[PDB]
């Protein structure tokens, strides 16, 4: 499974800003996909996931209600719609992928995309 | 006495997994609460967490089809969620040869495990597909916790 | 010491599942009872109820089977019957082609979980096909009950 | 304060089973001991003993395969050795991958149950073919017990 | 799987009764048959069961002695033997096969009959 | 699958033997494969077992320091080093294979070779 990020670069504070993720290879319908962030010297955090159909979703509590991931099935393609971005919110953000629910403790069965930056302010 | 919860499988939830409380020889007592399809840990101390997942399909997609099922824990300390217990299985080997039998088949998969939790996490039983879940009849899907 | 109970699969009782406490690593203790091959629940209370089943067949038949494997209850109170705990397997997709040899298939099948029962109700564990049973090793085939 | 287990295949250890209790979300605690990769147990009394087990494996070879897992105890007491659990699965039911390339099977393995142990007894979890364990993820291989 | 009943009708009180069901269908060995009932003003019932070569039988309490099930595994017919019949037993019968124990709350993968009308006195 | 011991025989105490089994059959690495031992009038006992590549090794501890067991996986073939022999390791001693551990309550997924007997002082 290969995922492929667009979109990122800067914002300003208050700002809002949308990420995709393409993913290819076989089956995908048995991946859950999802973002991942990681801040300069900080802990790479998982944000939440989408499994096929949009059957399980999951957000982290601190980007719960400002943070919106949504998945085409047709396109293979995930969305993280980000609103009123703060400057903490400044990282590298990595679209990931597993048969298994993503965690914050990522093992050998999950994928990962190339990441994009996000600066806020 | 001691907080419990054994959870069944909504059968009026169509193509869905949806844990349901209020049906009897099902629990949820002593703090345990379901949020948002989630039991939560109602005070720290080792549980014994328990899950099992009924498959079904009527024969072999050209999709090669993984079941997935693990039991999810968001530490509310950490802000942190990870897989406790996990299991994958391979229904088809072989997709279904030209006009034959679309054969029904069935995979049950079961969790269990003792874990030290803290009060507030959230627990999940999750499944990757869905739409293979079988809870024609009780007992088939569910999902409990016990303080021990 | 509480209501206890690990019952395993009589390898003497041909082609049928009877449980069997009269064994070294087996349990029917403090109250619980085994009548008409049906636990007795001596108390009420939580009981965390538990089976397993083995199936080995000889290759693949033309009839597609279906095994199932099941923990019922029957409520005294009610004289209802209903399954607390069901699964099912498909061990077979094809029928062995003549002159491929029956290579030998097993299947195990694992049921859990913790449920509220009242004093006299009567737990069995059930299985549609007992003749695809294997009982030829002990550990195997198992069904217990123990009050938390 | 119950004598409790939960130890998890250690990732870092290459085609082999080797249990770990140094890690979040797994326990070995009040007399629980883990030496020379079993569980000794502290002290007599019931114990709810389980393990889980998930092999993988890529097509399917020539020789039939059959993946065993099971729970075994050292009576200390008699210098005796049994299998308190077992389970078998045949992963490739023939299927062998003739013309094209394999795709990859999974094959789950759950045993549990409530048994009488006295102290100074080891459990082993053991399988007959560890280089089909799969611990690429957390959650999907481990041993535990706990004292009721 | 298909299940068709027969017998049944206006009967004496005190008397014998005898209802058939028949099932057709592949594999029905996979199978535990058995009968329900449903008296008027009284929750629908189950009388009991019988799996493939008899090795599975369940009878509930109140017809236990008086009310006796067998299995023609030739023929894949069940029977329901009513001895001694009194005016409660008038119900409509339901022939029932499900692969699964049958219970007092069936589900989808429950196969019915048409029902029977037994008429006590 | 077919097992045929070797080495069996008179030695004095104090002394040393080896036991080979030679093991026939389909996917013996499927099998763990080991020694029992049984006396005239004495009960049955498991001295120990090896699985594929050694990864399970066992011993009985009446007998664990001064008997040793190893396979060879390419010959297909068990061998049972016993030294400082004493009166008490008189007894027939057999060899046996099981996809399961080997037990003091072995069923009958366990093969047996046709024992050889060991005679000491």
């Amino acid at each position: 499974v290969q995922l492929v990020e667009s979109g990122g670069g800067l914002v300003q504070a208050g700002g809002s800003l949308s990420l995709s993720c393409s993913a290819s290879g076989r089956s995908l319908s048995n991946y859950y996909m999802g973002w991942f962030r990681q801040a300069p010297g900080k802990e790479r955090e998982l944000l939440g996931n989408i499994s096929w159909r949009g059957y399980n979703i999951y957000y982290k509590d601190s980007v719960k209600g400002r943070f919106t991931i949504s998945r085409d099935d047709a396109k293979n393609t995930i969305y993280l719609q980000m609103n009123r971005l703060k400057p903490e919110d400044t990282a590298v953000y990595y679209c990931a992928a597993s048969i298994l629910p993503l965690s914050d403790d990522p093992g050998w069965n999950t994928y990962w995309g190339q990441g994009t930056q996000v600066t806020v302010s | 006495d001691k907080p419990v919860a054994h959870v069944v499988a909504n059968p009026q939830a169509e193509g869905q997994l949806q844990w349901l409380n209020r049906r009897a020889n099902a629990l949820l007592a002593n703090g345990v609460e379901l949020r948002d399809n989630q039991l939560v840990v109602p005070s720290e101390g080792l549980y014994l967490i328990y899950s099992q997942v009924l498959f079904k399909g009527q024969g072999c997609p050209s999709t090669h089809v993984l079941l997935t099922h693990t039991i999810s824990r968001i530490a509310v300390s950490y802000q942190t969620k990870v897989n406790l217990l996990s299991a994958i299985k391979s229904p088809c080997q072989r997709e279904t040869p030209e006009g034959a039998e679309a054969k029904p088949w069935y995979e049950p998969i079961y969790l269990g495990g003792v874990f030290q939790l803290e009060k507030g996490d959230r627990l999940s039983a999750e499944i990757n597909r869905p739409d293979y879940l079988d809870f024609a009849e009780s007992g088939q899907v569910y999902f409990g916790i016990i303080a021990l």
